[PDB]
DNA sequence: AGATCACGCGCGATATCAGAATCCCGGTGCCGAGGCCGCTCAATTGGTCGTAGACAGCTCTAGCACCGCTTAAACGCACGTACGCGCTGTCCCCCGCGTTTTAACCGCCAAGGGGATTACTCCCTAGTCTCCTGGCACGAGACAGAAAAAAACAACGAAAACGGCCACCACCCAGA
DNA sequence: TCTGGGTGGTGGCCGTTTTCGTTGTTTTTTTCTGTCTCGTGCCAGGAGACTAGGGAGTAATCCCCTTGGCGGTTAAAACGCGGGGGACAGCGCGTACGTGCGTTTAAGCGGTGCTAGAGCTGTCTACGACCAATTGAGCGGCCTCGGCACCGGGATTCTGATATCGCGCGTGATCT
């Protein structure tokens, strides 16, 4: 499932980041980093949804979770 | 700034890309929205010098 | 009364007069020596003046050293043992009343 | 005789950099990322539902974070007189950012 | 006919590293830093007074920030297969941190 | 007050680097560090003086500096707050 | 943890150095106070491996 | 010519001769901490009233799920080239140690600006009832922009021509 | 007249320029569709007018502490000399990504169904703000003392070199 973050997708993300040449092992490292980031954000979002006594994670929960970590996100009813 | 960017793109309606361009190109706005990510904004076209062909 | 326009130093004049290649410089300098046979003993000394910019005269160290007392100054102010060590700005401009 | 038009290595890379810095669409396929988000969440709470906008916000934040991380990684690699990003570059970028201990 | 006891270059540097990581006293001299603080403040409001505690707080914050910056700088210098920190290292550290544009 | 940034002498920057674990320091590092320190102090004292002015005080108190640092994300313990 | 650090130094009293050691040597606490400066705290003694002699 | 033994040279390890810096052990004076005392302000006890939140019922929106096609994208494989990495040599920049100079630090004295507090008073803000019009939700319509197909053009990679540098031959000058 | 050196011309090799075809991308005209913008209607939040109270403005007093300055000590900063180790430029290898073509997978889109839970509404109760009384926990201050900072003397690494001793390699001598 984490492997659903394919090698070409990480290549595209690196390219959008201005990366010209990518090492072979960068893909597994990037998968790990993305997993850590998603773990933090989703943990905070689920905390927010639990505190609201909801079984559905709303975009507002994600926005608040991101705002908590200093990654304010615009465009989802912030 | 966003309408300026939209004109440069020959578009009459501001989309998130234009807002991102206006914010990031401007130094002061970019500093204000330093820790902000604009959905569907993309990034400024920027390639490091050493990566360009000789 | 400047000549104005563009002025070249002796070194750049020689650079453009020689083209920096060695064979033409040889064809020029050997000819100079040949035409200066009367003073061939001084030939190359005469030759090398043209390629040198003007330089202020200063005694080489092998003559000043003969006298330990003497010593050059900041810009060539040629000093002796009789000249007081200069004071610093701290000793003059900062001394209190 | 015949010869393919193979571009010198590093040229299509520049073309892709230009193409992907000029666009804004998300670079990770929606469905695999949604499945990943659901799997990560199921650790914290069972039988969770996600608003489509919630997963979209997660994807946008994740992609922006990864792009910024790759920018810093590229800067780190160039600092090392290299052109390729290697895992030590990501590790240094994260360590300096303060993310990784 | 004897030679003095010169430590090999890099030995006294390591001894100093140990000594200054062991201690806690401020490393910048107090009066010069106070004068610098007042001079910088002179450009925002004239005839300002400073509580000694205020100058001490500024000095502690500045020294902590500089020490952290030098840690990151050393990390970048080592990343480039170097042992000496150079201004490019500080610039990369600041750029990755997000301080410098 | 003129040319006080040079009051952050070369040995002081050397000590700060050593506390940072630096073994060898380039010659150009000192001027760069002085510039960085000037930028940091300018950013902090600006907010400190803003707080002082809002309180209608002529004296910058340690709590103004603490508030400024906390605002910038560099919370400082040991001076109140 | 601060008292443990003070004991390690044969000191009856906790000083800011001991608080800094306690906070920084503990992963969770150091993460809680990641963006905090402790006056007179100092730093954790560590030297990068490459800088040591061989 | 090959093998063994002895001597000489080179490299590694230990010791050491030292001497340098650090840590430790002891005595000492200190001032910073812990503690006791007194006063008072803020927290606790008791009571009221009102609205905020808990709970049940209902609605329907949105999430989930499933299916089936099509087709963009991932996956896989191969050739190779160019980038990473190791080794090496050179140069000088930076570390180390030492006089020499500077000014930081301490401490002590004198002055007063301004922080901090107190008392008085009023002008500003909360609160409330009545009025209404600006802002929101819903509906609609149409044109800005996505898409798309085709042409134009604007970046990527091979052989000939021109120019520059090196080598060889011919001619001229100088020397023998 | 012969040989050497230098200049001039011709030929060969290398570098640069151009010169060309090929993909990839940009531009341009046509189509068409769905979201942006405008209008309509209702309602609920903002406005208006008014009263009450106290937060804050303002003046006066005072007592801290921030500023200034001055001298003595000496720790630190500076400047210089010297050397070596580190930066870095270069070279060579090798292999590991990149580019491209083919095959495979599953993302994506459109469509329909189901119901779970999020939202809204009504009702009710009990929890918290508010108020008054009061007393006790917390705070300021003072005193005593002992934990730790200072300074001096001593033990302990320990870092760097040289040298001694041991081991290994090479050269010489002797034996087979």
């Amino acid at each position: 499932n984490i492997q659903g973050i394919t090698k070409p997708a990480i290549r595209r993300l690196a390219r959008r980041g201005g990366v010209k040449r990518i090492s072979g092992l960068i893909y597994e490292e990037t998968r790990g980093v993305l997993k850590v980031f998603l773990e933090n954000v989703i943990r905070d979002a689920v905390t927010y949804t639990e505190h609201a006594k909801r079984k559905t994670v709303t975009a507002m929960d994600v926005v608040y979770a991101l705002k908590r970590q200093g990654r304010t996100l615009y465009g989802f009813g912030g | 700034l966003a309408g300026n960017a939209a004109r440069d793109n020959k578009k009459t309606r501001i989309i998130p890309r234009h807002l991102q361009l206006a914010v990031r190109n401007d130094e002061e706005l970019n500093k204000l929205l330093g820790r902000v990510t604009i959905a569907q904004g993309g990034v400024l076209p920027n390639i490091q010098s050493v990566l360009l062909p000789k | 009364n400047l000549p104005k326009g563009d002025w070249h130093c002796n070194e750049c004049k020689f650079k453009i007069f020689i083209n920096n290649s060695m064979a033409t410089l040889k064809k020029i300098e050997s000819n100079f020596i040949k035409q200066n046979n009367n003073v061939k003993i001084f030939a190359k000394l005469l030759f090398n003046i043209d390629s040198h910019n003007p330089k202020q005269f200063q005694l080489p160290n092998y003559i000043k050293e003969t006298f330990p007392a003497v010593k050059t100054g900041s810009r060539g102010q040629y000093s002796d043992e009789n000249d007081k060590i200069p004071l610093t700005d701290r000793q003059l401009f900062n001394t209190s009343y | 005789v015949k010869k393919p038009h193979r571009y010198r290595p590093g040229t299509v890379a520049l073309r892709e950099i230009r193409r992907y810095q000029k666009s804004t669409e998300l670079l990770i396929r929606k469905l695999p990322f949604q499945r990943l988000v659901r799997e990560i969440a199921q650790d914290f709470k069972t039988d969770l539902r996600f608003q489509s906008s919630a997963v979209m916000a997660l994807q946008e934040a994740s992609e922006a974070y990864l792009v910024a991380l790759f920018e810093d990684t590229n800067l780190c690699a160039i600092h090392a007189k290299r052109v390729t990003i290697m895992p030590k570059d990501i590790q240094l970028a994260r360590r300096i950012r303060g993310e990784r201990a």
